[PDB]
RNA sequence: AAGCAGCUUUACAGAUCAAUGGCGGAGGGAGGUCAACAUCAAGAACUGUGGGCCUUUUAUUGCCUAUAGAACUUAUAACGAACAUGGUUCUUGCCUUUUACCAGAACCAUCCGGGUGUUGUCUCCAUAAACAGGUAAAGCUGUCCGUUACUGUGGGCUUGCCAUUUUUUGG
């Protein structure tokens, strides 16, 4: 809690502080609006999906760029962080939510079965481990190791 | 530094197959069956794609037969990389061609010497691999720099001439080159390669 | 080239050169400011051939004879504005062109292609460099 | 830049860098001094010769002093 | 590595960018002793003294003693022990065995 | 303050054979040449000063470091007028002598 | 360091031809452009065994001590006394957009390779090594076999030597 990441449509991701409300650092490695961000729980990372189409890691032992996750069809609006797992869950505006192995940059799982656009994805421990939700009203359940919305 | 765990190398993990086998036999002999099987390869290369007015000549010069459409040079352009390997095909071929101008009796070994410290000082100008890979440069100026330095030392009492063969270091800057490019020429030709049989993802 | 941890404290004298345009020919290409009258050396000697007109003038007038311009040549070509400004076809025209400075001045903001020449006006003041011997 | 004179880089600027070397560049004050080393010397004198009592060297001291005084007006 | 990292140039040696674009009272001509203008083999040589603000400097080697090496180039004539042309001159009962012998007294040769 | 790198000096000067060892023990203190009061002695500005002008040279810059002077003008010595001969007999006899 | 005494050794002359005890043996040496597994960037940094001490139940952490070992690179720090290439990001250049680039940084990698240990295989040269239990491995152990445990010749040295106060020639 000494502080929080605010990415904005401006491309630059400012690190604010709690306490103070000051600037620490900004991190503008996107180049169009950085739609989410998500700092790991248990990695010293910062993962930013904007609508360049890239799921960027932020090392922040670095503050840089080191991985770039392709492979997204169209714009990505969100990520989930797997808390207790080494993968990161993007979805957007393509219908289907990528799972990323965080080591090899890899889509390790797709999720097949949303229509529209899927709008907020969120990871639990626990099956149903990706509890997403679209433009198509439908807020699915999602099994990681069968690919099938439970 | 290098990797610790690389206990995988190319050749150690091809001796390993009932494909490969093991022979002893001049470098000559290995020089011009890389040349014949190199020539092979691009001119296969290039008739699968179906280029076959694209004449590569055994010096591994790719030349038009006739004069072409726009379609006949849009398949006719290649990339970097089959272009790369022509180049390196040809500086290969001009190692080789003098080796067998020495071993045919025709030129002297010291005209060897002095006709492959002209190859590997003049890959710029003999072969043509600055276009396709243009950092080729920094060991092609490596190369030029150590002919400064070697015509000087050489030629402290004898002046302007030919006649200057000591071409370790050249041929040193040019193996080093290849040690980088091995695994890129790897990355590119498997993806050329794979588009040519699997196909575009 | 000089010091620049001294070039933005004192006048350093020009204690060193870098090459400009360096060529494997030794070329010794002429430079234009060679071959243009510096603005002092433009004005002193303006200052002396308009005292030698403004003489010459009144000699004329003394003398009652029509000051034709075979005399003045030699400094035909010197001075600011030009001698050769006294004896050019519209000069019944130009007297009564006055503002022309500020005309031409503002012609950047009413014209896509300006000269760069916004500045003289080689009908008021002639050429005021010659660039034929360069 | 050797001697802190040429670029930061050859590139950049476009030109060679070829950097090279340009061929065109008081009386009473005295007197008090002189009474003052006298009465030191005098002092001196009384240590090294029967004088551990102060009285002695001390009066013949003032009588040194004196004898100075009148010498200078 | 000093030349590199302080965009500065030794005379046999190479040239490179300067690893930090720098730019802009107390150091002015003002307040300068000028005597001993400062070569940049200084610079090279004691690069945390004659530099105001180095950083990413690696700390040079110091010297060596000094070699005094006798080269022994006359044409195989001199022995592999003996007195160089270049070395300075120098200007300054009891009773034992007979058959008790120095430390390697069994050969006569000095050197081989 | 004239051996500024003496030491590298003879090693590239005799190209890595000659070795200098400059030391400070057996405490000598010599008469830097000029005059302090020198006012009219001559300052260089980039090069260094000359001999006969070194002394006034040596006062002044060190004076601008500890912030006795006020300004960077020939000025602001050290004069026997601003200490305590303040009365215009002393000064005038002092100038006159 | 000539010799003698002593100790040890092999060639032995010898006592038993026993029960002993040392050493050596219970399936070799040199290697090879042979490969397989480890291992190679660090609190200057490594493991083996054993004890003891701390969690709220003694579990995975982390220390203090005792000894036996640390091969390989490492200080002008690094497996390599040599040196390429690629990716991301930033900052320059060329600029006419990208690839291809100029060339510096930072973080990563990819290639040519390399060392050492062990296992195995292959080549060349040789040749009481018998039986029984196991492990990831060995005479590891038990039975067992040669010189041989009690003298002398021949070699080696780990030693000593070649009475008059403080030791060994008398209170
Ligand atoms: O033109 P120059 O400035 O006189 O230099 C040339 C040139 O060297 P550069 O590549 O540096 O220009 C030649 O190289 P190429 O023309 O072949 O490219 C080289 O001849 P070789 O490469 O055939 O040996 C020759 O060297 P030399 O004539 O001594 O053999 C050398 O002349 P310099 O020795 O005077 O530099």
């Amino acid at each position: 809690n000494e502080w929080f990441i605010t990415g904005s449509n401006d491309t630059t991701m400012k690190v604010w502080d709690l306490a103070t409300g000051k600037l620490k650092t900004t991190l503008a490695g996107h180049v169009m609006t950085v739609r989410d961000v998500a700092v790991s729980d248990r990695h010293p990372y910062l993962f930013s999906v904007s609508e360049d189409k890239t799921v960027k890691c932020w090392d922040l032992e670095k503050n840089q760029i080191i991985r770039d996750y392709y492979g997204h069809l169209s714009g990505v609006r969100t990520v989930s962080i797997h808390p207790t797992l080494d993968l990161i869950a993007t979805a957007g505006r393509d219908s289907v939510i990528k799972l990323w192995d965080m080591r090899t940059r890899i889509p390790v799982i797709t999720l097949v079965g949303h229509k529209g656009p899927i709008n907020q994805v969120q990871c639990t421990p626990v099956d149903p481990q990706v509890v997403s939700s679209s433009t198509d009203a439908t807020v699915r359940l999602w099994d990681v190791v069968a690919g099938k919305t439970m | 530094l290098p990797t610790n765990h690389n206990k995988t190398k190319l050749l150690k993990s091809l001796k390993n197959t009932k494909y490969f086998q093991q022979t002893t036999i001049d470098w000559v002999e290995a020089g011009l069956q890389l040349c014949r099987q190199g020539h092979n390869m691009l001119n296969l290369l290039i008739h699968r794609k179906g280029l076959t007015y694209l004449h590569l000549d055994y010096n591994f010069n790719l030349k038009p037969t006739k004069t072409l459409t726009t379609k006949e040079r849009k398949k006719s352009r290649l990339g970097n990389s089959f272009h790369l390997m022509r180049e390196l095909l040809k500086m290969m071929k001009l190692i080789v061609d003098t080796h067998v101008q020495f071993r045919l009796g025709n030129v002297d070994a010291f005209q060897l010497a002095d006709g492959i410290h002209y190859i590997l000082n003049h890959i710029g100008q003999l072969t043509g691999i600055y276009r396709y890979k243009y950092k080729v440069m920094h060991q092609i100026r490596a190369c030029k720099d150590l002919k400064h330095i070697i015509y000087y030392k050489f030629n402290k009492n004898l002046g302007k001439g030919p006649g200057c063969g000591f071409w370790q270091p050249a041929w040193r800057v040019w193996l080093n080159f290849l040690r980088g490019t091995i695994p890129l020429l790897e990355r590119y030709i498997g993806n050329l390669i794979t588009r040519q049989f699997e196909g575009r993802s | 080239a000089s010091d620049l941890s001294w070039s933005k404290q004192t006048d350093t004298g020009i204690t060193h050169f870098r090459a400009g345009m360096t060529h494997e020919d030794e070329k010794l290409i002429p430079t234009i400011f060679r071959y243009i009258t510096t603005w002092e050396n433009e004005f002193l000697d303006s200052q002396r051939v308009w005292a030698e007109y403004a003489t010459k003038r009144q000699e004329a007038i003394q003398q009652n004879r029509r000051l034709a311009f075979e005399e003045l040549e030699g400094s035909w070509d010197r001075g600011i504005p030009r001698i050769s400004t006294l004896f050019q076809r519209d000069r019944h025209t130009l007297a009564y062109d006055r503002g022309h400075r500020i005309r031409r001045e503002f012609k950047q903001y009413s014209l896509e292609r300006n000269s760069p020449f916004w500045w003289t006006n080689s009908h008021h003041d002639g050429k005021l460099w010659n660039l034929n011997a360069y | 830049s050797y001697n802190g004179i040429g670029l930061k880089s050859a590139k950049g600027s476009s030109t060679s860098g070829h950097v090279q070397r340009s061929l065109a560049s008081i009386e009473t004050h005295m007197e008090k001094r002189e009474i003052e080393v006298q009465v030191s010397e005098l002092r001196d004198r009384l240590e090294e010769e029967e004088t551990l009592s102060e009285e002695q060297i001390d009066k013949k001291c003032e009588a040194l002093r004196a004898k100075l005084t009148n010498e200078w007006q | 590595f000093n030349g590199k990292a302080l965009n500065n140039a030794i005379p046999g040696g190479p040239k490179f960018e300067p690893l930090y674009p720098r730019e802009e009272e107390f150091n002015s001509i003002d307040r300068v002793i000028f005597r001993v203008p400062i070569r940049s083999e200084y610079k090279v040589a004691f690069p945390h003294l004659y530099n105001s603000r180095p950083r990413s400097v690696r700390i040079p080697w110091y010297n060596n003693p000094v070699s005094c090496i006798i080269q022994n180039d006359e044409e195989y004539d001199t022995p592999a022990l003996f007195f160089d042309p270049s070395l300075n001159p120098i200007p300054h009962d009891f009773t034992l065995p007979e058959d008790f012998a120095p430390l390697l007294a069994e050969e006569e040769e000095l050197i081989l | 303050i004239e051996s500024a790198g003496f030491e590298t000096d003879l090693r590239l000067s005799t190209n890595g054979l000659g070795m200098c060892q400059l030391y400070f023990w057996h405490k000598i203190w010599r008469k830097v040449p000029g005059d302090v009061l020198d006012k009219d002695a001559f300052i260089p500005k980039l090069k260094p000063a000359p001999i006969n002008s070194l002394s006034r040279d040596f006062v002044m810059k060190t004076r601008r470091r500890k912030g006795i002077s006020t300004g960077g003008f020939m000025s602001n010595d050290g004069p026997t007028l601003e200490k305590y001969i303040s009365a215009e007999l002393y000064a005038q006899l002092r100038e006159n002598g």
